RNA sequence: AUAGAUGAGUUUGGUGAUGGCUCUGAUUGAACACU
RNA sequence: AAGGUCAUGGCUUAACAAGCCAAUAAUUCUCUUAGUCGAAGCUGAAAAGGCUGAUCGACCACAUUGGGAAUGAAAAAAUCCCAAGGCAAAUAGGUACAGCAGUGAGGAAUCUUGGUCAAUGGGCCCACGCCUGAACUGGUAACUUGGAGGAAUGAGACGUCGAUUUAUCGAGUAAAAUUCUGUAUACAUAUUGAUAAUGACAAUAUGUACAUUUGUCUUGACUAAUUACGUGCCAGCAGUCGCGGCAAUACGUAAGAGACUAGUGUUAAUCAUCAUAAAUAGGUUUAAAGGGUACUCAGACGGAAAAAUUCGCCCAAAUAUAGGGGACAAUUUUUCUAGAGUUUUAUGUAAGAAGGUCGUACUCUAGAGUGGAGAGAUAAAAUUCUGUGAUACCUAGGGGACGGGUAAAGGCGAAGGCAAUCUUUUAUGUAAAAACUGACGUCGAAGGACGAAGGCAAAGGGAACAAAAAGGAUUAGAUACCCCAGUAGUCUUUGCAGACAAUUAUGAAUGCCAUAGGUUAGAUUUUUAAUUUAGUCUAUAAAUGAAAGUGUAAGCAUUUCACCUCAAGAGUAAGGCGGCAACGCAGGAACUGAAAUCACUAGACCGUUUCUGACACCAGCAAU
RNA sequence: CGCGGCUCUGAUUAGUGUUAAGUCGAAAUACGGUUCGUGUAGUGGAAGUUGCACGGGACUUAUCAAUGUUGAACAAUACGA
RNA sequence: AAUAUUUUUGU
């Protein structure tokens, strides 16, 4: 896989990255951790 | 893959493919009858510029679909009944099927002398 | 077994692709059996078993092997002498069939068939210079010596 | 692939089926080539097929996977372990120069080794000695040391005259009225001078170069 | 049953690959439009 | 042991025994979907082909839904009993058209409320005969197939039409006209469907008579077939690529042209196209795709020379009785040493672990040391340090972690990874000969173990470095890159965690293919220098590859495991499992597309290298 | 009647697809102007950026201070660009 | 030999 490609997958990667902590404080409140 | 990866299964079907018209081609059917919702007007995608003369269509399945109106010039309304069949405008998100003209209420273009079956018109009898 | 016979042709190929004139193969009841089939369809040369060294090539006919106890069986090998005519080897190809995974036997009724350009089972049709060699109770024969002595069995590989 | 498709041992078979029919159709064919019918009987040589060498030594019998089947072997024999022997003896005996240009290959047809170490068309050199020590060693049945002695003693003898003619060819020359060149012991020291005069340039030329690192070290340039 | 095995358009500045999509062939207990 | 049975079987019973089947899902459970099958239909050149499961035949199930029994040789019922709802009915206690025709509804869409029991079949009957919505016949629909649906002559009406070159190019042998046929069909006659007799209805043969419609798609390329005018990214066309922005062969008209024809197109679907899930028959270095690792249960595969058994395989079928042939195959037996192992302290070696230490630098404390105004930082600075005496140069005590040279394309382990030193401790591997065991082998789902840095948990340690937090600058702005300082953390011990560009972007292993130049640890020798075993690294041949390149393999072959099936959504959602958490394992679909993607070639660009020209620049003079 | 499954819907709320013509920056491709990516842990409106170890799909892109030699005289009937 | 100020955008 090129670098070009990779980086499309490390954006992707990131923004779960950043949004499963952004809702994490929501997600324990409905046990769903 | 070995012969014996063959045997515990591995060879599986492709992926489908979707249809061009899933509520056709799901139960089978070459058309169905709607209700026209909506009688408005879509834009092409970057290349292509106008303005398709579309209809927002609830099927009698129940799906609510969005038909492409062929021909120049339509006579169909809110609540009208028309016949959907496939097909798709290439360059219309959505608007995945086609309207026959000369349907139950669709009319067909009363001035077109060519390709008259695909645009129901009868033949002007002129001598006749 | 037959891991032996698909050594033998993939070894036979390199040695022809290399263009050597002499070619050793580990002496078995087995690839014995082939490689008289090939020298009797005439692919190669001669045949003589020998020690880890290639006979003299001057007396290749007439050499006089010692015999096989269990005191030198372990270093006795099959000296085969390859066949190059027109810039061009004889054996070029020896694609096999029967691999160790599966075992293919063919039929009479279908041998017939597969020897004159006609597909059978999971063989082919043998064209101009190719050549099935099957592997019978009356030897490994030619799918055209089989097929006159009105056999069938396990085929062993296709030669070009 | 670097390489290219030559096809130059089939420019028969490729020649003769260009000229067996014509291009136009309906014609009958040209004469072919006037090489065609020349080299009709004279095919190639088979070319490229790696064949068993010569096995010039007995090849390791013990060996039970033997490899460089195909690679040509070292040409050796028995009188390669004399000539290490002998030369190693006597090492300025390699400082006589020695002719190994043949005239015509038939040097080894009057060599009779039964005679003595002076044999026709070959001088006289440690291979004369190895040559005659073969030869007794095999022949007479002598050990290799025996054979050794007898055929260097004889060398050493016929050495012996010629240096004592060189001396003794002089002195008898200058008797008479006869004179001669300057000898190689007075060419020799000449070109030294040369030289030792060449080196003396370089030396004095250097030795001055470093005064004036030496000098550059310190620093002195305001004049103080 | 021994005549039975075939391709085309389309990615690129361009070439050669890879891999889809579409057309070419046959058909329906078919429907619709014009007849 | 006994009974039972033609016979066999816990089939049955009594007394003992603890077994039998399976471990990779036997067994059991939930969800979704479906009547099953056939050269029966469709399709392909073909595959143990694919799809469908209409009409035909066989099988299964059901007759409003649910719950049940009896009769009978046999439930094999549209029967019978019971309950509920709909219609009907009330003291009644029927009906369910998935029997034929028909009506309503639903739907894109599928027919007559006919005649006869004459034929074939069935039920009742001594017989005659009665009954039959099966069945046979008429009707409706181009739904499909098959056939008809008109042939020959036709040149001066010396006309007409459309183009244009008034004579060129066409309509055009086309038409009219003439000469023949009597096709579908109509009517008549006869025979036949049927014979003991019975004809609802029609077929067949012969005779005579009649010359009866055009419709539709396409016309940029794929794809056979052209111009003109109008329109002007508008209107529209489109299966794919695309066309349309004022001189459009692509839109809409007109004409011409190409083709099929009572059909023609379009939509939907199936096969083939597609080796496009590749058993036949694929592929995974850089394009989708090699698991982080290999010890290993199951499971696949795997030597030599003989023998028994199976009679596998073959003759060779028809699912072939009984035989023959013995190469190969399965189980098994006896031998063999080429694979794999053991012994003989190898050499060499940063695999691993325990207990300890060494040293250069750093840092802290003290000596009211010497010295007495700056130091450090950065491209430059600022925050900061220093008169409570810093930096610099020393003395004496500590305190933590680090590992200079040697050092190499070097080496060691399954990988991860391992580099100061001493002792202790641990498994492989390699060379040389001998000896020994005698196929004991390779791969290996799963489980289990190991697994970098970072991270969580607990207690230590804390010099240095440094996420965070914080400040000073830079800058249009600056969270940043830079700087002053600085907490977790890095280190030790005990657990959790299991994700990596865990890489050779290349799984492990076996057999095999031509050379050269280095290099690592050994061995042999005429130890000088050449052979040789096992590794590693460059450059090549044959070859291979899309090419780059590889060439101890990305070659020729084989074994086995994992994994891939257009892009995007997505390694995402949901349920579940593991974990303290962080997160991991597993793992879709909808929506939107015709492209994504790889290597190479030639250029251009580079706050890219080295050069070559030019008042381009430097310098000088003049000017704006 | 209870438990479990399944379908529809739900204030509020999340992600993603598409859409030439908006705004804010300039992360990648050249040494992309702080090497880029992998993992992990933080952080910032966003792309990004920071620590730690790792990979090259980046530096094999490598090209002399060993400065390069009176290596056996001369003359002869030998030798003769 | 160990040097390093800043420099965005283009229907
Ligand atoms: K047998
Ligand atoms: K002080
Ligand atoms: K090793
Ligand atoms: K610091
Ligand atoms: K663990
Ligand atoms: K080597
Ligand atoms: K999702
Ligand atoms: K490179
Ligand atoms: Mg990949
Ligand atoms: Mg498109
Ligand atoms: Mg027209
Ligand atoms: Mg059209
Ligand atoms: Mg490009
Ligand atoms: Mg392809
Ligand atoms: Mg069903
Ligand atoms: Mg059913
Ligand atoms: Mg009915
Ligand atoms: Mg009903
Ligand atoms: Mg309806
Ligand atoms: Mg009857
Ligand atoms: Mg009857
Ligand atoms: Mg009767
Ligand atoms: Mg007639
Ligand atoms: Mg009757
Ligand atoms: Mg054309
Ligand atoms: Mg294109
Ligand atoms: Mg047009
Ligand atoms: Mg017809
Ligand atoms: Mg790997
Ligand atoms: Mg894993
Ligand atoms: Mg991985
Ligand atoms: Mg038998
Ligand atoms: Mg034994
Ligand atoms: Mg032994
Ligand atoms: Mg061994
Ligand atoms: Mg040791
Ligand atoms: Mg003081
Ligand atoms: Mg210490
Ligand atoms: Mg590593
Ligand atoms: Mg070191
Ligand atoms: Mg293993
Ligand atoms: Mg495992
Ligand atoms: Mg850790
Ligand atoms: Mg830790
Ligand atoms: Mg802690
Ligand atoms: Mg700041
Ligand atoms: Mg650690
Ligand atoms: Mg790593
Ligand atoms: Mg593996
Ligand atoms: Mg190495
Ligand atoms: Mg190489
Ligand atoms: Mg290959
Ligand atoms: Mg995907
Ligand atoms: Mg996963
Ligand atoms: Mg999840
Ligand atoms: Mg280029
Ligand atoms: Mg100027
Ligand atoms: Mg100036
Ligand atoms: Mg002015
Ligand atoms: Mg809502
Ligand atoms: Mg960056
Ligand atoms: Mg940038
Ligand atoms: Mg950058
Ligand atoms: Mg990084
Ligand atoms: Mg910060
Ligand atoms: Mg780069
Ligand atoms: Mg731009």
């Amino acid at each position: 896989i090129s670098v070009r490609r990779q980086k499309k997958l490390k954006i992707k990667k990131k923004k779960y990255k950043k949004l499963m902590r952004r809702t994490r404080n929501e997600r324990r409140k409905q046990d769903r951790l | 893959a070995t012969l014996n990866q063959v045997m515990r299964g591995c060879r599986k079907p492709q992926r489908a493919r979707h249809a061009v018209s899933p509520a056709l081609s799901s139960i089978k059917s070459p058309a169905l009858k709607g209700v026209c919702v909506k009688v408005g007007i879509t834009r092409p995608k970057k290349p292509n510029s106008g303005e398709r003369k579309t209809a927002r269509v609830r099927l009698s399945t129940g799906k609510v679909i969005t038909a492409y109106i062929p021909g120049e010039g339509h006579n169909i309304s809110q609540h009208s009944v028309v016949l959907v069949r496939g097909g798709r405008a290439q360059d219309c998100p959505g608007v995945r099927y086609h309207l026959v003209r000369g349907a139950l209420d669709l009319a067909g273009v009363a001035t077109r002398m060519s390709s008259r079956s695909k645009y129901g018109t009868k033949k002007p009898k002129k001598a006749s | 077994g037959i891991q032996q016979i698909t050594n033998m042709c993939s070894h036979l190929q390199n040695a022809s692709r290399a263009r050597l004139g002499l070619t050793s193969l580990p002496n078995t009841k087995y690839n014995l059996a082939l490689a008289l089939a090939l020298h009797r369809a005439g692919f190669i040369s001669s045949i003589t078993r020998g020690g880890p060294h290639p006979p003299t090539p001057e007396a290749l006919m007439t050499y006089e092997p010692e015999p096989v106890t269990s005191a030198n069986v372990a270093t006795r090998r099959l000296w085969v002498g390859l066949k190059y005519w027109n810039e061009e080897p004889v054996l070029k190809e020896l694609k096999p069939i029967s691999k160790p995974s599966r075992l293919v036997t063919a039929s009479l009724e279908q041998l017939n068939r597969v020897a004159r350009g006609f597909p059978a089972g999971y063989m082919k049709g043998l064209q101009l210079g190719e050549c099935l060699f099957v592997n019978t109770d009356r030897g490994v024969l030619e799918v055209r010596e089989a097929v006159e002595r009105k056999v069938g069995g396990l085929v062993l590989c296709k030669v070009k | 692939g670097k390489g290219r498709i030559f096809q130059a041992a089939k420019v028969y078979q490729r020649a003769s089926e260009a000229a067996a029919t014509n291009i136009v159709s309906g014609l009958p064919p040209r004469n072919p080539p006037l090489w065609l019918k020349a080299i009709e009987s004279i095919p190639p040589a088979e070319i490229n097929t790696r064949p068993y060498p010569i096995q010039h030594s007995p090849p390791n019998p013990r060996a039970r996977k033997p490899r460089n089947l195909f690679r040509p072997t070292k040409i050796v024999y028995p009188e390669d372990e004399l000539r290490r022997d002998f030369y190693r003896d006597h090492p300025w005996e390699l400082a006589r120069p020695r002719m190994i240009i043949e005239l015509d290959g038939k040097d080894a047809r009057f060599l009779d080794w039964s005679k003595g170490l002076r044999q026709r068309g070959i001088p006289l050199s440690g291979e004369s000695v190895v040559q005659r020590q073969l030869w007794l060693m095999e022949n007479q049945g002598m050990t290799k040391q025996e054979a050794y002695d007898k055929a260097r003693h004889e060398f050493y003898k016929l050495r012996q005259l010629e240096q004592m003619e060189r001396r003794i060819a002089v002195e008898e020359a200058r008797m008479v009225g006869g004179y001669f060149g300057k000898d190689l012991l007075t060419v020799g020291m000449e070109l030294e001078n040369k030289t030792y005069e060449s080196w003396k340039k370089w030396a004095t030329t250097e030795i001055a170069r470093q005064e004036s690192a030496r000098a550059s070290m310190y620093t002195n340039v305001v004049d103080n």
